[PDB]
This record gives C-alpha cells, structure tokens and sequence, in this order.
C-alpha cells in the first residue's frame, strides 16, 4: 500500500 | 494464457525496457548536463556580476540603550562550550488575521464536471489529528474503490515509455488482434490510476493519432464533399439550448433530428434573377421541378456552359441546395463565384451522375411518434420543451404565460410551476423583451439574466467569511444565482466525506440527477451563512431546460446586512451558531 | 455517505 | 571516492524548543563581509552570525505578537535605495511580515492569503518581486515597493491543494511549484502579459487613483505534470534548465518537461511528456515539509532527512548518482532536519531540525 | 460607517474610495473564454479552420449572452459587425457560411437571415 504521509516522526 | 501471467510478464517487461532507454539515454543525459552546466554557469555568472555592484551593509546588531528590564530575553546554548547568548525580544505586533479561503474560480453558470473515479490527494488533516479516528481514511479510499494516484506496486511511467510497452506487449503476444484487448486489463491491474483499462485503451489512441475529416472549404485542399460531411462538424459539436460549440452545460450531442429543419417555406417562383439566369428553355423551370417531384416520388435543349468547379464550390452547392432546394437564383448569390445559370447546369450534371422527485430535464425526438407513457419526458415526469423534437402541439409541452406583467405571483402559470419565463414562449409578459435594459416588466426571468445584486465580501459576524449585500431590496427580490460545478450524486459523496471532515461544504442539492458544488468554482454568494430564521430563501427553479438555483429575500433587507438561509440539514454539521442577537 | 447537502422546498 | 568534506564545529539550540522550519543564510552581503543567516521556528525569527572558528553570535531574535502565529519560511532581500538588507517571514496565520534587521523594525505586512504560506522566495533580478506559495492552492506575487500584488498562480488549472514550494529560475523568467496535489506545474513570467504587469504593479500610486490595482490571475499554467512523483512534492528548484523536486520516494529527481530533445522554452501547455535524466537516492525521510539546498554556483546539492543525516551531493557529476554522495552524521543530532542553506562561498553548511537545535558544518580547509 | 470589506477575487481589503462598487458590469469569466479556445483546438478531426469560426462564435455569445432563439438573428448580424473584419483576414468565408447554414438546420436563424448576414460580410470586403 501507500499511506498518508506525515509531518513528524511518532516519537 | 494466465491473468497473473500476463502481469508477470507485462511487470518484467516493463523493468527490461526502462533499464536500456535508461542505458542508452545515459549517454545524452552525460550529454545534457554538461549543457546544462554550460547554462548554469553563464546565468551564475550574470547574478555574480550584478551582486559585485551591489553594497548592502549586512551585519549589524544592537544592544543599546541598555535593556531596562521590561523586555523578555532569548537564549541560545553551545556544544562548544563557548558561554550561553542571551539577547532581548523584540516583538511583532499587531497584523490582523484574514478568515481562511481556499481559493475558488468565478462563474456565471454553472458548469459541467466529470466524476472523478480516482482521488489525486489524500486530504492532510491528519498528524495533529495522530490517525484518529483512521477508519476514516480508509473508508475515504473505499469510495475511489482503492484508487489513489499514485498507488502500485511499479514505480515510473510515462507516455514515451507506455507506449513502448504495449508494443512491447503487442509483439509479446499468436498474431494479430492486430490491437490486445485482453492487455489493457492487465497493466490497469499494476497502475490504478491509469485505469480503466478502457481509459487506457482510449489514451493509447489518443497518442497513436487524417480521415474521417473534411479539409477546410476555405483552404488549399478543399475537396468536393456531400452536404452532411461538409457539416457534419457544426451540427456534432453545436449546442441546441444555449448555443455554443462543445458547451460547458450539457453534455449530451445532437439528438439528432433537432438540425433537421421543415422543407417549407416557400417553393415560391422568383424570376428573373436575373438577367444571366437559368432560362427560359424547357427545362429552366421545368427540369428543375421536374427533377425535385422526380427525386421526391418514392427538356434543356441549350447545351450547358462549360466552366470548372471547384471542391469548394461543388461541396458548398450541395450545401446550398440542402438549405434552399433548387432556388439557383439564391445559391448563386452566395457561392458567388458562380451564376444561376452555371447552378442550374451543376445541379443536371449532378443529378445525371451515379451515386455508387425531479429528474434533470433531457429532449425527447421520437420523430413520427407522440410524446406518451413511451416518451422519456413523461418517464421523467418533466414537461416537454422547446427543445424537444416532438410535435408542436404536443400536450406534454409546457405552454407559457399570457402574463401582463410582473408575473411574480400564483396566477402567473410559468411561476407557479416554479419554472422562470420563457424569452421564447413568454411573449406578452417581457420575458422576451428588449435583452439590454435587463430590468424588465416580468419579475420572472432573473436567473436567466444574471440579474443579480452587489455583494459585499467581509468576515461574518457568525462564521467565518460572510457576504453582505450593499443596498437594501424588497421581500422576494432576486439576490443572485447559486452557482457551481454540476456534479453526480456519486461525485457529491466522496466531495462530501472530505468536506464533513474538513467541517464545510459548499454543496447544494440540484434534482435527483445532479448536485451544484460552489466549492472550486462559483460565485460571491456562495459565502451566504446559514441561520434558522434566515432573511433569504432558496428556489430551484427550472429555467430554459436547466435547473438553476435561486437566492431571494425572505423579507426586507436594509443596507449592510449579512444575508443568511436555511441550509435544511438536521443537524450540527457544524452549526451550532444561530444566530447572533 | 450521505454528504451534508443543501436544500429547498 | 566523493566530494566534498565537512565537520561539524558547533551545534546551537534556541529556547522554545519548537521545530525550525526555516534556515537561509543572506546571500546579498558583499565578500569581505560576515556571513549572517536567519532561522523560523515557533513564533520567532534569529538572526545569527558566523564567526571563526566555529563560533555562531546571535544576533537578534524578533517575535509575533500573536501567540499562534508559526512561522515556516523566510527569504533574504534588499533596498536598492538604501540598501539595507531585508528578511521576510511567513507563516500559519498566512502573513507575510517584513523585518528590517538595519531599523530592527517590522516595516511592512502583507495579508492577502487566506492561508498559510509554505515557501518564500525573491526575483534574482528584482529584489522587489515576492514569491509567496500557500496552502490555499495559490501562489502570490507581490511588488513590495508599491505593495501591490501583481498576480495569483491559481484558478482552474492551479494547485487542488497546497502549494509547499517554489522556486524562480536563474534569470527570473520563470517559475516551478509543487505542491500536495502531485503536480508540478510551470509559470512563465517573462510573458507579454506578466512582464507589463509588473511594469504597472511600480507606476500604480494609490494617491493618484481611486480604483485599485487589478492584480493578474493567472487561471493556467505553461506546463503541468504528475507523473514524476507519487505523493506529496515539497521541495522543487531550478538547475539551470532541469528541475530537481522530491518527493516522499526517497529520492531527488532531476527531470525535465518533453522529450529529451525538446527547449524549455519551446514548451506548449498542452505538452504531455516529460524526462527524467537521473535521480539522487537516500533513505529514511517519509515525512513531508523536507527541504533541499544548493550553493550559488550549484556545484554541491543537501539534503537532511528525518533521522538527522545530512546529505551532499556533486552536481558536476558525470552520469548517476547513483554514486556517490557524502554523507555526514553526528551522534547528538538525531531530529529531523527541516532545511539546510550554504553561506555565499560554499564554506559553511547550516542545518536545522524538529528539536530547535542548528547544526553548523565547515568545508575543507 | 464602517465595516471594511474586501475583494473576492484578491483578498486585499477595500478602500473606501473604491466602493463605489461596482460600476462596472458583470461577467465574463476571462478563464471560461481561455478555458474554450484550448478546448476547440484540442479537437482532433476538426478543421483548423472550422475550429477558427466555431471559437469565434463561442466567444460572440459568451460576451453579450444570448438566452433566447429571437436573438440569434439579430446574434448573426452582431457577428459580422464585430467579429466580421476579422473573418475575413482568416479566409473564414465559407465556414462562417457553413455555421449560417448550421445554424438554419437548428431552426434558430431565418432564412433571409443566410443571405442578408453573407452580403454584408461582403459589403465590407
Ligand atoms: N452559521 C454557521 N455556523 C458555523 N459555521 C457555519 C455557519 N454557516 C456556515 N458555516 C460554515 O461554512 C460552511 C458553508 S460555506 C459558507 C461560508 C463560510 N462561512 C466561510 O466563511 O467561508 C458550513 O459547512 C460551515 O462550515
Ligand atoms: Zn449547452
Ligand atoms: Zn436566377
Ligand atoms: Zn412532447
Ligand atoms: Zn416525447
Ligand atoms: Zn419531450
Ligand atoms: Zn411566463
Ligand atoms: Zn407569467
Ligand atoms: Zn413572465
């Protein structure tokens, strides 16, 4: 698949 | 034959083909980069030069006066173990905020859009949201049946290397289809959003590629042409209702009696032309009706003239004769370049050659038959039209009103229907009257002249932006159309699932077949807010065979207000705002 | 699936 | 083997602890002056001086009065009058604030946008001409001489959602911007129409007239593609005449629109092709808003990824890259990397990230 | 007064002076009219030629909107008058006598119409 990419990393 | 092995194959086909077109092309990019680097280096060279001219005295900083202790500082730490920095802050102030706007193209009608089966986009709400609740997004792409631009398993295509892979597929293969129809269902498989397969199938040929056509009448090549394929492009392209060539508005073509005119009026004798006119031998006159009432059933004794016609002039002879039906006298006029008497003589030589809930309102030509339970208009349960094909008497058609004036009330038949007037059929009320003074004596045809007031464009005092109008109207007024895309229902639901979540939607419900989106293009009221007790109302009226939507005063509405309706959700979708004082 | 849409009488 | 070498002097973080979003170093300064550079993040623009060896000087920090304001970008210009030098900020609330580091004052402001505003950039050639791209789909251009707006690059063939970068060419003549929609899509402003607009956007005088200026609104681009990238497109610019944009792919792609043979400026907007000369790997930066760099002659390309790498390319290299770039890794720098800028002379690299922390990296003696 | 509004198109706050809104009057989208000349030439299998006087014409109604049949009489006249001179420095003649005729199949233009629009055409040559 491919998703939403993300502003920031989860942590 | 395998619908994985095709697939299989097609994916490693693909690889094949983008390694030696990238082998090969190595060798003029090497080549393009060092041109590019040429180019690079002059236009550097140019910005160094001007930057040599300039001086700015850069650098500075400041410290006094002295900070006096009302100031907040700001720190900066080192790894170097050089001692903190520590400087005063100086504040930005005061710039107001502007309310937040996607922007929007303007339109006076409404416009007609294709539904769009893959979304280009997954909306970003998402990373201050952390994914919750992400059944959200999934469920988005449930409606683009899993079709995202750009999702699959492949990496690159473009038009110079897909062309080269379905003939690399073609010559894959026995021989010939000669083009395969089963492939395009394969590579769809591998790239979403190319597909459909048929899509596909029809950009193939978009790229591969002149006949059928007709050349320029006006040009080097005209050739002698039949009337239809001399027109065929007019009458294909040309639309019936608001008469322009490939219309924003309708999308159906010619239906296509709708060109084909009565054969009347008159038939009428006209002579002398004249004076080097076909006459006046048996046969002038004569030949001529007798050819017609021969050609219909289902002398000439002078020797023609001898001049030569062009492709031009025979093709728009048989033009002419299609419109005017044996009058020479006029087609020579207009082709110009010829005299009745040369027509008439084309016209014998040619005849001697051997020929080798509410639904949005479409037209009804079911040509010898009536308009009954048969007839779409009826299905639909929408009157017949002007543009309708059928009879002139036909009982289903829509008669208009015989309306002195203003026809804004019940007795008025056209507005009691909720239909505006007719310019073509509302002939004693001013409909059809004088077009340029658009304020006119019927009160009923403002939709179709754009009629509509100033607004004023301010934040709302309730939402966001907000439009105003700038001087006062009277209750029932017109204020202005609700423009927008035209869209399908279909379409309108996967527009909505992200405007629902984004918290606002321009949508507005049309019929049954079709929804107006005011969201990428429409007009200034589009910013209309919504309250309870509104001071405007919304009528979908039907105008000219076009549902169309209409924003009046509920009620008399002083200078500067912020106009408002009554949206007709349950709801708190999400306002929850109605209204101030 | 039912996006919020506008509406008239 | 690769070029070219760095290490890293001195790592700086700022108080708020709010990601830098924004690092330019001020290129208009003439040599034989210090080489200054800016930093956005939070609501506050820095302003900070290099120093040898390896020492940065704050030099000045200004701040919104609006607490949510956040700023994303910022952009170096001058006054030729005065010349003074100029920085511009931009950011969430979608204003464009002018400082003025000489006077130390915030001199001008423009609100037009209705969104916020993800890149600035300045003419080459006309140190009043703002660029100014949003999430509102659009893109502004601005003579901030007369605080005019000259043009909006959005309508029907515009972005269908935000616009996150763009850059002018060389020589002014034309743009590229990119944005969420997948799309790229080319401007050209040396056209009849764009070139006499800028020309009245300098004679309008509000004094004189009680109409305002009519701004341009370009509803159609000279060249649109999205078949280059598969998501998101957040850094694009100009190399010569091949563009270099990224995406969430994991790569740099230096492409160019037509057939291998055909001019830009020979490009009709109905044109269908484009070509895709190399491509610039790296690992490990998924996240959007990641931008890239060059130094003014465009000899070295960076790029710092999520994970705190930094990588550097050759732009003189002859045939993929594939092979090799020089990468550089510290074992304190660990945040994602917003953007990086090089001084003037290629000497110095900054670099700033998520956590607020600036990253200062030297070339070869 | 006042409440300070803005403009639609440019979100640039209005002054006073300028409202004063708006004497000018709407509408012709410029974008529509962009949008219809790429539109016609994106046509393969039309004449060049055909496409010329279709775009033309399309431009004729957008600019003065005509909703009515009884128009497009006097719709035809306005088209020679305005768009006629440059009809002729095309070589769209006969195409522009092709639309007359089409236009006469779909029953919006009288017959007299085809002759009295083609003589001053050429009265103008
Ligand atoms: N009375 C109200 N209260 C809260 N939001 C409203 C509202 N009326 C309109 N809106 C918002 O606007 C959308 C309709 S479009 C109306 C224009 C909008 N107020 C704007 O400033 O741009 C709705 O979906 C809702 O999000
Ligand atoms: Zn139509
Ligand atoms: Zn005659
Ligand atoms: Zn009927
Ligand atoms: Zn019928
Ligand atoms: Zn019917
Ligand atoms: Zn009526
Ligand atoms: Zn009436
Ligand atoms: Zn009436």
């Amino acid at each position: 698949r491919l998703q939403a990419q993300r502003k920031f990393a989860q942590s | 034959k395998g619908p994985v092995c095709w697939r299989k194959r097609v994916k490693s086909e693909y690889m094949r083909l983008r390694q030696l077109k990238r082998f090969r092309r190595a060798d003029e990019v090497k080549s393009m980069f060092s041109s590019n680097r040429q180019k690079i280096l002059e236009r550097t060279e140019i910005l160094n030069q001007e930057w040599k001219q300039r001086r700015i005295q850069p650098v500075h900083i400041l410290t006094s006066v002295s900070s006096l202790r009302g100031t907040r500082e700001c720190s900066v730490t080192s790894d170097l173990d050089f001692p903190t920095q520590v400087i005063p802050l100086k504040t930005l102030n005061a710039v107001a905020s502007v309310p937040i706007m996607y922007s929007w193209s303007p339109l006076q009608q409404n416009f007609m859009v294709e539904d769009e089966t893959v979304l280009h986009n997954i909306p970003y709400m998402g990373d201050e949201v952390l994914d919750q609740d992400g059944t959200f997004i999934e469920e988005l792409i449930k409606n683009y049946d899993g079709k995202v631009h750009g999702d699959r398993e492949c990496g690159f295509i473009n038009d110079e290397i897909f062309v080269e892979l379905v003939n690399a597929l073609g010559q894959y293969n026995e021989s010939r289809p000669p083009r395969s129809d089963k492939i395009f269902e394969a590579i769809s498989s591998m790239f979403p959003d190319k597909g459909t397969a048929e899509e596909l199938k029809e950009k193939y040929k978009e790229l591969t590629e002149p006949p059928e056509c007709t050349p320029n009448i006006d040009g080097p090549n005209a050739k002698s042409v039949q009337r239809e394929q001399s027109l065929h492009s007019f009458h294909t392209l040309f639309c019936r209702r608001c008469f322009k060539y490939d219309c924003f508005l309708h999308p159906f073509h010619a239906t296509p009696n709708t060109y084909k005119r009565k054969n009347t009026e008159t038939a009428l004798d006209n002579k002398p032309c004249g004076p080097q006119c076909y006459q006046h031998l048996e046969g002038a006159k004569e030949f001529a009706a007798a050819l017609t009432a021969e050609r219909i059933k289902t002398p000439n004794i002078e020797p023609p003239e001898n001049v030569e016609w062009s492709g031009a002039e025979a093709s728009m002879f048989r033009v002419l004769i299609g419109t005017y039906y044996d009058n020479f006298c006029a087609i020579a006029r207009l082709i110009g370049t010829k005299t009745c008497r040369q027509v008439y003589e084309f016209r014998v030589k040619e005849s001697s050659i051997i020929a080798p809930h509410v639904y949005n309102y479409q037209p009804c030509d079911h040509p010898r038959q009536p308009c009954d339970s048969s007839c779409p208009c009826v299905i639909a349960q929408n009157f017949c039209e002007k543009f309708c094909q059928c009879s002139s008497e036909c009982q289903n058609r829509f008669p208009g009103c015989r309306c002195k004036a203003q026809c804004n009330t019940k007795q008025c038949p056209c507005y009691l229907a909720v239909r505006e007037c007719d310019p073509d059929l509302c002939l004693t009320c001013g409909a059809a009257d004088h077009w340029d003074s658009k304020n006119v004596s019927c009160k009923n045809c403002s939709i179709q002249r754009g009629s509509k007031k100033h607004l004023l464009l301010a934040p709302s005092d309730v939402a966001g932006w907000g439009i105003f109008i700038k001087d006062p109207v009277q209750k029932n007024e017109f204020i202005s159309e609700y423009c927008g895309e035209i869209i399908s229902q279909d379409e309108a639901d996967r527009r909505g699932k992200v405007y629902d979540k984004y918290m606002c939607s321009f949508l507005f419900n049309l019929n049954n077949d079709f929804v107006v989106d005011a969201t990428r293009k429409g007009n200034k009221i589009r910013f209309a807010n919504h309250s309870v007790n509104p001071n405007c109302y919304a009528k979908v009226m039907m105008v000219n065979g076009d549902h169309r939507i209409g924003i009046f005063a509920k009620r008399a509405i002083q200078t500067g207000e912020e106009l408002f309706f009554d949206y007709r959700y349950s709801q708190a979708d999400a306002l929850k705002y109605v209204g101030i004082e | 699936t039912k996006a919020a849409r506008m509406s008239a009488p | 083997k690769c070029k070219y070498s760095f290490k890293c002097v001195n790592s700086l973080k700022e108080d708020h602890n709010q990601p830098l979003f924004g690092v330019q170093f001020n290129w208009h300064s003439k040599e034989g002056d210090p080489l200054v550079f800016a930093t956005v993040g939070s609501n506050r623009v820095t302003l900070y001086e290099c120093h040898s060896q390896g020492e940065i000087r704050l030099l000045q920090s200004y701040v919104d009065a609006d607490a949510d304001e956040n700023f994303y970008t910022c952009a170096w210009t001058y006054d030729s009058n005065t010349s003074h030098p100029l920085l511009a900020v931009a950011g969430s609330r979608g204003i464009i604030r002018i400082i003025n580091p000489i006077t130390m004052q915030c001199i001008k402001h423009y609100v037009g946008h209705g969104n916020a505003i993800n890149e600035l950039k300045f003419h080459p050639r006309d140190p009043n001409l703002l660029l100014s791209v949003s999430k509102d789909h659009a893109l502004r251009l601005w003579n901030i001489q007369t605080d005019t707006l000259v043009a909006i690059f959005g309508g029907v063939e515009g972005h269908r959602d935000e616009v996150l970068s763009a850059d002018y060419d060389l020589l002014g003549e034309k743009i590229m911007s990119c944005g969420m929609d997948h799309s790229l899509k080319l401007w050209r402003i040396n056209s009849k129409r764009m070139m006499n607009a800028i020309k009245e956007s300098y004679d309008y005088n509000p004094n004189k007239t009680n109409r305002p200026f009519i701004s341009q609104k370009i509803h159609f681009p000279d060249f649109s593609t999205r078949d280059i990238h598969r998501n998101y497109v957040d850094c694009v610019r100009w190399l010569g005449d091949l563009i270099l944009s990224k995406s969430c792919e994991n790569a740099i792609v230096c492409w160019k629109p037509g057939k291998m043979e055909d001019d830009i400026d020979k490009i009709k907007p109905s044109e269908s092709n484009v070509t895709i000369l190399g491509r610039f790997d790296y690992s490990q930066c998924d996240i959007w808003y990641m931008r890239f760099s060059m130094d003014f002659w465009q000899k070295m390309l960076a790029l710092g990824n999520q994970v705190g790498k930094l990588y550097v390319w050759d732009l003189e290299v002859e045939d993929p890259h594939k092979a090799k770039c020089t990468t550089l890794t510290h074992h304190k720098c660990g945040a994602a990397i917003r953007q990086t800028s090089f001084s003037r002379d290629s000497s110095i690299l900054i670099a700033v990230c998520d956590d607020a922390s600036i990253w200062r990296w030297d070339r070869l003696r | 007064h006042n409440r300070l509004y803005f403009h639609s198109d440019t979100c640039l706050p209005l002054r006073p002076q300028e409202m004063e809104v708006d004497s000018e009057d709407e509408k012709d989208p410029e974008w529509l009219r962009e949008k219809t000349i790429t539109q016609i030439e994106e046509f393969s299998d039309v004449n060049e030629g055909e496409k010329e006087v279709m775009k033309l014409w399309n431009l004729h109604v957008m600019k003065h909107g005509f909703i009515a049949d009884n128009q497009m009489n006097h719709a035809c006249m306005l088209f020679v008058e305005n768009y006629g001179q440059k009809i002729i420095k095309k070589n769209l003649c006969r195409n522009f006598m092709l639309h007359l005729v089409s236009m006469h199949d779909f029953n919006l233009i009288s017959i007299m119409s085809i002759d009295k629009a083609v003589t001053k055409l050429r009265e103008m040559q």
